[PDB]
C-alpha cells in the first residue's frame, strides 16, 4: 500500500489570498499524482493530473508542484466558490488517495437573518407541531438559538443544523426546528426565536401567535 | 535478461485514433533502443533533448510510448511547439519534450480498397489540448451563437470526423502509424536502461 | 456537458446483495477506464477496482475482489458494480469515474455523482414534506423566505429542488438530523416579495430510496 498522507485539515485564506495544500507519499511515486476538489454534497472533480498539469476547462489558479513523495496543490486568487476539500490521489501503483484538506474562507461580519414559521395544517392533522427558525447568511459560525413559549425558556425538542460555507458568499446559515405534539402546540399562544450573534449586542427576535 | 516489451507497442495488433491515443507505461526492464534507431521501417526517428545513437547508454526512471494512426501530412506536427488540428486538438507534446517521435508508413495495413474509415481525429474543439491531455469527448461542437442542444445541424458539427484511407491515396494522405517514446528522468532510482 | 449519471441510492438488508449502475453521456466507454471508488466519512476514498470495457477485463483492491464485481456494456455506456453479502461496513458513498489514459493507470478526469448505500434491517419511511410559510417575518422586506420540511424519512438522502430547480439561488437546504431512527431535514428559499405569493413557490422532495416525490405548494396561510 501507498500511503498519502495530507497532514492538513482544514486551512483558512482571505478571498484574493493564496493557500498551498501540502500532500507526501510513504513511496516514490514519480509524477503519478492528481487532484481533486470536492464541493460539500457533490462528487470530486478533477483538477490536476501527472502531478503538475491542468486540465482544460480548470482555472489557472489551481497549480499542483513536486515530484517523489512531496506534492503541493497551490491556489492563488482565492474565490468563495473554491469553498472544497482538496484530495491527492497516486496512481503510480494501484489508486490510493489521501484523507483531505478542507478550505475555509474569512470574510467580514454579516448579521443572520432570521425568519420563524408555525406548524404546518397539515402536520397539525397528523398530531405533530414543528415551528422552524431559519438563521440565514451570517459570519462568523458561532450563533445561539434560543426558543421561547410564552415568554419562558424552551430547550427540549429543539433540534438544529448548519449549513457548511456558502460558496457564493462564504457565510453560514443555520435552521432551529422546536417540535412537539399539537396538544402541547395549542396549550400556549406565544412562540418566539431569538439570535444573538457577536454582529449586535441586541437579540434578533422574531415572533408569531396563533 | 528481462528486454523491455517493445514488440507489444511497435507490433500491437490495433492501432488508436489520434483523438484517443493509447500509452503504455515501461518500467524496470532493459531498452535495447539501438534495435529500433536501426530499423529502416521507420521512415521518422526524431529524438528531443536526447541523441539517438547515444540512446543505449542512458537510463531512466520510466519510459512511456503513446501510439495512434494520423496521415502522412500531419507526422510534422508530433513534435514540440507545433500547430494545427493534431497538435491543437489530438495530441500536443510539452514544449520541454524529452525524447523520440517514431512513425512509418501503414498503408498496406492501415488502408482499404473501399475506404478505412475506423480512424478518427478531433476537428473542432473549444480551447487547444494541455501536453498530454487526451480528450475522447463526443458531444456536439458549437461552432456559432445559437445552441446545439445536443444535436447536429448548422453550425453544430459532430466533434471527430474519419480519415478515409484508401491505397490510392497520395502519401500525404496515407495512413502512418506513430510511437512517441517519452523518457523521464526524476531523481529517483533508474528502472529503464541500455545494456 | 460530459456527465456519468448513477442509479439512486438504495437501502440493502444485511447479507442481500445490490448492483449499481453508472451510464455516461459526452464520450464512449470503450476509450478508457470505469472505475469504482467508496466513500465514508471517517475512512475516506478507497478504491474498488476498475474494468476495461474493450475485453472486459475487471480488475480489484485485494480488499474487495471477493465482494465486488465490476461489468460494462459498451452498447449502452453503462458501467456496473455489483457488491455482494453487504454489512455495515458496506454503508458508504460510491462513486463510478472515469480514466484519462487507456493502456495505464491515469488519473480520473470525470465522475458521478455518487450513490449512497445504507445496509440496515429497517423499512424505508419515505418522508412527510410540510410547507413552512410565513410566519410572521411580516413585510416589509424586500426579501421574502419560505421553506419545507421534511420529516421522519429513512434512509438518506433525500433531494430537494424549488421550481423544478428553476430558484438555484438563495436556496439552502440544511444537513438532516437524526432521532428515533428517523432523519428531518429543512430547506429555505429566499425570493423578492414582488414574486410571492403572486408567483407559485414549490419545493420537489425526492427520496429515491422509496421511489417516491412530493411536490409541496408555499400558499400563505390562511
Ligand atoms: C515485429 O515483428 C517482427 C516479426 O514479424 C520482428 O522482426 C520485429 O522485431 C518486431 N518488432 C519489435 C519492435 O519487436
Amino acid at each position: 500500500d501507498i500511503v498519502m498522507t495530507q497532514s492538513q485539515k482544514f486551512m483558512s485564506t482571505s478571498v484574493g489570498d493564496r493557500v498551498s495544500v501540502t500532500c507526501k507519499a510513504s513511496q516514490n511515486v514519480g509524477t503519478h499524482v492528481a487532484w481533486y476538489q470536492q464541493k460539500p454534497g457533490q462528487s470530486p472533480k478533477a483538477l490536476i493530473y501527472s502531478a503538475s498539469y491542468r486540465y482544460s476547462g480548470v482555472p489557472d489558479r489551481f497549480t499542483g508542484s513536486g515530484v517523489g513523495t512531496d506534492f503541493t496543490l497551490t491556489i492563488t486568487n482565492v474565490q468563495s466558490e473554491d469553498l472544497a476539500e482538496y484530495f491527492c490521489q497516486q496512481y503510480n501503483s494501484y489508486f490510493t488517495f489521501g484523507s483531505g484538506t478542507k478550505l475555509e474562507i474569512k470574510r467580514a461580519d454579516a448579521a443572520p437573518t432570521v425568519s420563524i414559521f408555525p406548524p404546518s395544517s397539515e402536520q397539525l392533522t397528523s398530531g405533530g407541531a414543528s415551528v422552524v427558525c431559519f438563521l440565514n447568511n451570517f459570519y462568523p459560525k458561532d450563533i445561539n438559538v434560543k426558543w421561547k413559549i410564552d415568554g419562558s425558556e424552551r430547550q427540549n425538542g429543539v433540534l438544529n443544523s448548519w449549513t457548511d460555507q456558502d460558496s457564493k458568499d462564504s457565510t453560514y446559515s443555520m435552521s432551529s426546528t422546536l417540535t412537539l405534539t399539537k396538544d402541547e402546540y395549542e396549550r400556549h399562544n406565544s412562540y418566539t426565536c431569538e439570535a444573538t450573534h457577536k454582529t449586535s449586542t441586541s437579540p434578533i427576535v422574531k415572533s408569531f401567535n396563533r | 535478461t528481462n528486454l523491455c516489451p517493445f514488440g507489444e507497442v511497435f507490433n500491437a495488433t490495433r492501432f488508436a485514433s489520434v483523438y484517443a491515443w493509447n500509452r503504455k507505461r515501461i518500467s524496470n526492464c532493459v531498452a535495447d533502443y539501438s534495435v529500433l534507431y536501426n530499423s529502416a521501417s521507420f521512415s521518422t526517428f526524431k529524438c528531443y533533448g536526447v541523441s539517438p545513437t547515444k540512446l543505449n547508454d542512458l537510463c531512466f526512471t520510466n519510459v512511456y510510448a503513446d501510439s495512434f494512426v494520423i496521415r502522412g501530412d500531419e507526422v510534422r506536427q508530433i513534435a514540440p511547439g507545433q500547430t494545427g488540428k493534431i497538435a491543437d486538438y489530438n495530441y500536443k507534446l510539452p514544449d520541454d519534450f524529452t525524447g523520440c517521435v517514431i512513425a512509418w508508413n501503414s498503408n498496406n495495413l492501415d488502408s482499404k480498397v473501399g475506404g478505412n474509415y475506423n480512424y478518427l481525429y478531433r476537428l473542432f474543439r473549444k480551447s487547444n489540448l494541455k501536453p498530454f491531455e487526451r480528450d475522447i469527448s463526443t458531444e456536439i461542437y458549437q461552432a456559432g451563437s445559437t445552441p446545439c442542444n445536443g444535436v447536429e445541424g448548422f453550425n453544430c458539427y459532430f466533434p471527430l470526423q474519419s480519415y478515409g484511407f484508401q491505397p490510392t491515396n497520395g502519401v500525404g494522405y496515407q495512413p502512418y502509424r506513430v510511437v512517441v517514446l517519452s523518457f523521464e528522468l526524476l531523481h529517483a532510482p533508474a528502472t529503464v536502461c541500455g545494456p | 456537458e460530459v456527465q456519468l449519471q448513477q442509479s439512486g441510492a438504495e437501502l440493502v438488508k444485511p447479507g442481500a446483495s445490490v448492483k449499481l449502475s453508472c451510464t455516461t453521456s459526452g464520450f464512449n466507454i470503450i476509450d478508457t477506464y470505469m472505475h469504482w471508488v467508496k466513500q465514508r466519512p471517517e475512512e475516506g476514498l478507497e478504491w474498488i477496482g476498475g474494468i476495461d470495457p474493450v475485453n472486459g477485463n475487471s480488475e480489484y483492491d485485494p480488499k474487495f475482489q471477493d465482494k465486488a464485481t465490476i461489468t460494462a456494456d459498451t452498447s449502452s455506456n453503462t458501467a456496473y458494480l455489483h457488491l455482494s453479502r453487504l454489512t455495515s461496513e458496506d454503508t458508504a458513498v460510491y462513486y463510478c469515474a472515469s480514466a484519462h489514459y487507456y493502456g495505464s493507470s491515469s488519473s480520473f478526469p470525470y465522475w458521478g455523482q455518487g450513490t449512497d448505500l445504507v445496509t440496515v434491517s429497517a423499512k424505508t419511511t419515505p418522508p412527510s414534506v410540510y410547507p413552512l410559510a410565513p410566519g410572521s417575518a411580516a413585510q416589509t422586506n424586500s426579501m421574502v423566505t419560505l421553506g419545507c420540511l421534511v420529516k421522519g424519512y429513512f434512509p438518506e438522502p433525500v433531494t430537494v429542488t424549488w421550481n423544478s430547480g428553476s430558484l438555484s439561488s438563495g436556496v439552502h437546504t440544511f444537513p438532516a438530523v437524526l432521532q428515533s431512527d428517523l432523519y428531518t431535514l429543512s430547506s429555505s428559499v429566499t425570493v423578492p416579495s414582488s414574486p410571492w405569493p403572486s408567483e407559485t413557490v414549490t419545493c420537489n422532495v425526492a427520496h429515491p430510496a422509496s421511489s417516491t416525490k412530493v411536490d409541496k405548494k408555499i400558499v400563505p396561510r390562511g
